[PDB]
RNA sequence: GCAGAGGCCCCGGGGGCGAAGGCGGCGCGCAGGCCCCGCCGGACCGGCCUCUGGUGCAGAUCUCGGCAGCAGUAGCCGCUACUCCGCGCCCCGGAGGACUGAGGGGGAGACGGGUUCCGCGGCGCCUGCAUCUGGCCGCGGGUGACUCGGGCCUAAGCGGCGG
RNA sequence: GGCGGGCCUGAGGCGGCGGGGGCGACGGGCGGAACUUAAGCAUAUCAGUACGCCCCGGAGGAGAAACCAACCGGGAUUCCCCGCUAGCGGCGAGCGACGCGGGAGGAGCCCGCCCCGAAGGCGCGCUGUGGGGCCGCGAGGGGGCCCGAGGGCCCCGCCCGAGAGGGUGCAAGCCCCGUACGGCGAGUAGCGCUGCUUGAGCGUGCAGCGCGAAGGGAGGCGCGGCCCUUCCAAGGCUAAAUACGCCCCGGGACCGAUAGCGGACCAAGUAGCGCGAGCGAACGGUGAAAAGGACGCCCUGCGGCCGCUCAAAAGACCUGAACCCGGCCGGCCGCCGGCCCGCCGGCCCCGUCUCGAAACACGGACCGAGGAG
RNA sequence: GCACGCCCCGCCGGCGGAUGCCUCGGCCCGGGCGGCGACGAAGAGCGCGGCGGAGCGCGAGACGCGGUGCGGACCCGCCCGCCCCGAGAAGCACCGAUCCUCGAACGCAGCGCGCCCCGGCGCCGCCGCCUCGGCGCCUGCC
């Protein structure tokens, strides 16, 4: 009754996928996504959980913008910059 | 479920697709040697967004 | 291999616009034929090829327009973002070398007043 | 750190090969009843000691003498003392003008250390 | 010793470099010494071995003089014509015995046009040398 | 005794003429232990002096990994049930006998799963017996809307609002 | 009264320009614990810490004295060395600076006021603008024996500005790559009361509210007086030395796959688990070379047997321990002692607290690895 | 009795993965760096390879495209594509573009709906500009 029978009730999806973040974090009634931090501005960032900040962090991803512009501050951009200034 | 969101439909979509085994010809490509995709899934022992 | 950048550099944005559409159904017709000779795989080498040639046909066309938008912005105040120098966001919000070493009138002849001098002591 | 403080200094000095790299500063009577014989080095010479020497505050900055306006003389000993380093830095110090004729700076020879220690 | 501290004494870091180089590295890596008429000719102690270039192998087993049928850069071997594995069946088509290019000196040189051009670079260069800079 | 460091090992310590490790047998030491021989093994390893320490295990309801006796033991006890014959499988077909018994072991939706759907082939896995079976494995397909539902309206509610 | 105009406040739209969000460090600003210690526990301690929030930068903050001192005086700031005690504290447990002195590093200035006014940064502004790294060559070794193969032996050589190192079929300065050598100043200060804070004690820094100056501040025991020494708050700027992750490079008396990061494995924050916040593995090694198994014999077939490749199966893999188990051969058996060896004699189960354990006290099936001054 | 169970005089076979040996990985310690973003970051989702699952890398120009300078034969299977004093494989360094959806995330939602000309359409500042409000301070006229 309190485990098994009530068990057989579960039916319905309390969380749904976040646009953010794409896990199955944002809650669907309060429609706040518990990792995210959707629909804040700011992520979730917390700092009792290093594990948490290593999981989802600046370097996991692709990093395609920060990648390309420090290769050429370390080539061409530092040139450019002082040509501007 | 019949009345799914076309954005469930499509993320659902893609774990169809990428449920496939490593190709013969890859395995002789790479010399593999250990020969199991691991990230295929199978619908009854699988929980797909959970 | 397949059409060389260099040559398609020399043909007008006419005749550019034209061969792309050409290689776009030629695209389309080998997409239809792979689908279509499912059983066998053939390779298809001319597939690859034009998949390539239709972006060296759309590099070409984009570098023209940049070039030629580039020059009726040329020398205008308020250019587009696209033809402004790259930088950084940061470099983008900071004081030029003259805004920086800027001095007070009075400092300034301070400066002037008592320039460095090289000087050796024994 | 020793290696890079050295780096450090050793720029400085090829950025300014005649000029030395310390700046000539006085002799200050060491504070406290227990240091009161002993002398050292303090911020700059006093205004009435470089009116002494017939100096000004920017001439004596340029001749690489520091000068601290607050410190005030106190003792007409203090004064004399320190208006005799400034005489004998004076001697010393050569100052080349002429833009750079190449020779005269390459023969200049650095000094290493606290000048006049 | 080494007195340039940037180049890596550490076995791992060596060891990673020669198992992970970029291709241009693993072809210069992949080098033999020429033969005596060779270098007289040519001017150079050793060439990066390529496809064409007939190798007398002077070490181990599978000694033997033919041309450079293929070369495997991963491997960091390549395959002489003539050199291969003793077959079970006279009918089993021959599989090649690989042979690092240490094991070989190049009796004959591919000329090409752009190894001429690359033998004449490192000929000058080795006379600034041989001028003692 | 262990693991590393600095030296030594009289022509520059011992090694594919066989290192470490493993196994059986000696010998030596009061003993910690050491040494040799044979066999397996297949590339490294020490004695001595000085130095350093994450340096020695039978226990901790010790951690982790293997695994024994129990033991071919306990069990495979719901929903009435299968049988004959035929390529003969619990497959399939025909024929008998049943059962779920229209708040069905019937036919459909909502949700939840997410390809489980269908055809062809297959049994290496799973189908707690078996399989020629299948929800399993491989391959190739499959969901068509002016009229149905979303969308749209508002409910409880929730967000927004110079501030 | 009604309309036009200026000024003053606002409202909508357009253009140019900026802002926002990210990063497990360092940095600034705030809000802020408790476990703990005090052998209890309230003050205290932890701790001006975790954590929460906000905000920059390559550093940041700080900073050119309303400073320190009491001298035969110094002289912005930051950082380092030393004094670790002056003090504070149920004066209990604890806590706690600084000035000297030696260093690293050095660097100074501006505005308001004030004078002139538009000379100006000119649609504004007289409610005051303006002046006072890449690139590059690169030395020198043969013979015999033997090995699956030398990088092994044994004779002889040679190159070292190079005997760092890596690779190559066994231990290579001379086989390869490299290495050494190159080139291109007012709602303020203060005070009264209050809260927080500090080592700061009749008050260290702060803040609320009430009240509020003029020559004012400080001098480490308050108050009133008189000196003296030293400075100028209530505005702003500033390099240097100092700190430090991601990442990049180098090194190590470091660890060696139950170790070292959770993660050495072509796919680790992965597979998997939890509604979620979050949690979170296991898994290295064939050989020199895939040469990854010739052929024949059989089998309904499965599969087996011969052998094949190889140096060797090393056959899905290096070595291959213990526990545990099957074949075959030998015995009938725990330990200690004696002897030809199955008889005689002796022998309770250890570890542990305990006065005392074989205990009907507790932990321990077994074995390997890890495991504690 | 035998078998069993023990022991082991040896000799093999199994099951396990210990022990050695290595090791493109960690871990400390120094240097260097300090380079993100409305010109769309970090992150996320879907795609993209002839044969293509994961990882990487890209983005409808997609397992890439161009330009210059290097380099000089390959391209991990099957292919086909090069091959040659230049004809140009792998590799390398910059530089120029492209860049789907979400995201600070920007017409509004989150995958459905507008308005509007043809440029587009978020918010908050700052500086100008244009339009106009007030029985704020007045003023002039008739």
């Amino acid at each position: 009754s309190k485990g098994t029978a009530s068990f057989g009730k579960r039916h319905t999806r309390i969380h749904g996928s976040c646009r953010r973040c794409g896990k199955h974090s944002f809650h669907l009634q309060k429609h706040e996504c518990a990792s995210c931090g959707y629909p804040s501005a700011k992520m979730r960032r917390y700092n009792w959980s290093y594990k948490s900040l290593r999981r989802r962090t600046q370097g996991t991803g692709s990093m395609s913008h920060m990648r390309k512009v420090y290769r050429a501050y370390n080539s061409g951009t530092l040139k450019a910059n002082a040509r501007k200034y | 479920t019949a009345n799914k969101t076309l954005s469930r439909k499509l993320r659902l979509a893609k774990k169809t697709k990428t449920n496939k085994n490593i190709p013969r010809w890859v395995i002789a490509k790479d010399h593999l040697k250990k020969t199991w995709n691991y990230k295929r899934h199978h619908w009854r022992r699988s929980h797909l967004k959970l | 291999p397949g059409l060389k950048a260099k040559d398609l550099v020399g043909l007008s944005q006419e005749d550019l616009q034209r061969k792309l559409a050409d290689l776009k159904r030629e695209l389309l017709s080998l997409r239809t034929m792979k689908a279509t000779a499912g059983p066998v795989p053939e390779r298809i080498a001319r597939f690859r090829v034009c998949k390539k040639d239709v972006a060296r046909v759309l590099t070409v066309i984009n570098q023209k327009a940049r070039d030629e938008a580039r020059a009726a912005f040329e020398g205008a105040e308020h250019i587009p973002k696209t033809f402004r120098p790259r930088l950084t966001h940061a470099m983008r919000c900071q004081l030029t070398e003259k805004q920086k070493r800027l001095l007070p009138s009075k400092l300034m002849k301070r400066k002037l007043q008592f320039p460095k001098l090289k000087y050796a002591v024994k | 750190r020793k290696i890079r403080r050295r780096q450090t200094r050793l720029q400085k000095a090829k950025a300014i090969f005649p000029c030395p790299l310390q700046k000539l500063r006085p002799s200050v009577t060491r504070c406290s009843q227990k240091f009161n014989l002993t002398q050292r080095i303090g911020r700059g010479f006093t205004l009435r000691e470089l009116q002494g020497v017939g100096l000004s505050a920017g001439k004596a900055r340029q001749i690489g003498i520091a000068v601290d306006p607050r410190r005030k003389n106190k003792s007409e000993e203090s004064v004399a003392r320190n208006v005799a380093r400034l005489k004998e830095y004076l001697s010393k110090v050569t100052i080349f003008s002429k833009q750079a004729k190449p020779e005269e700076i390459q023969q200049a020879i650095q000094h290493q250390g606290v000048v006049m220690p | 010793m080494k007195l340039n501290s940037a180049v890596t004494a550490s076995r791992r870091k060596c060891r990673k470099a020669y198992f992970t180089a970029n291709a241009e590295t693993r072809a210069k890596m992949m080098s033999s010494r020429l033969s005596k008429e060779l270098r007289a000719e040519h001017k150079i102690k050793t060439m990066p071995i390529r496809r064409g270039d007939i190798v007398e192998i002077f070490t181990g087993g599978h000694k033997g003089t033919g041309k450079v049928v293929e070369v495997r850069r991963r491997d960091y071997k390549i395959c002489v014509e003539g050199i291969n594995q003793k077959a079970r069946n006279p009918e089993a088509k021959p599989v090649p015995y690989p042979i690092h290019p240490s094991n070989c000196i190049i009796k004959e040189l591919y000329m090409n046009g752009s190894r001429y051009r690359a033998i004449k670079r490192r000929q000058e260069r080795n006379a600034e040398r041989l001028a003692r800079i």
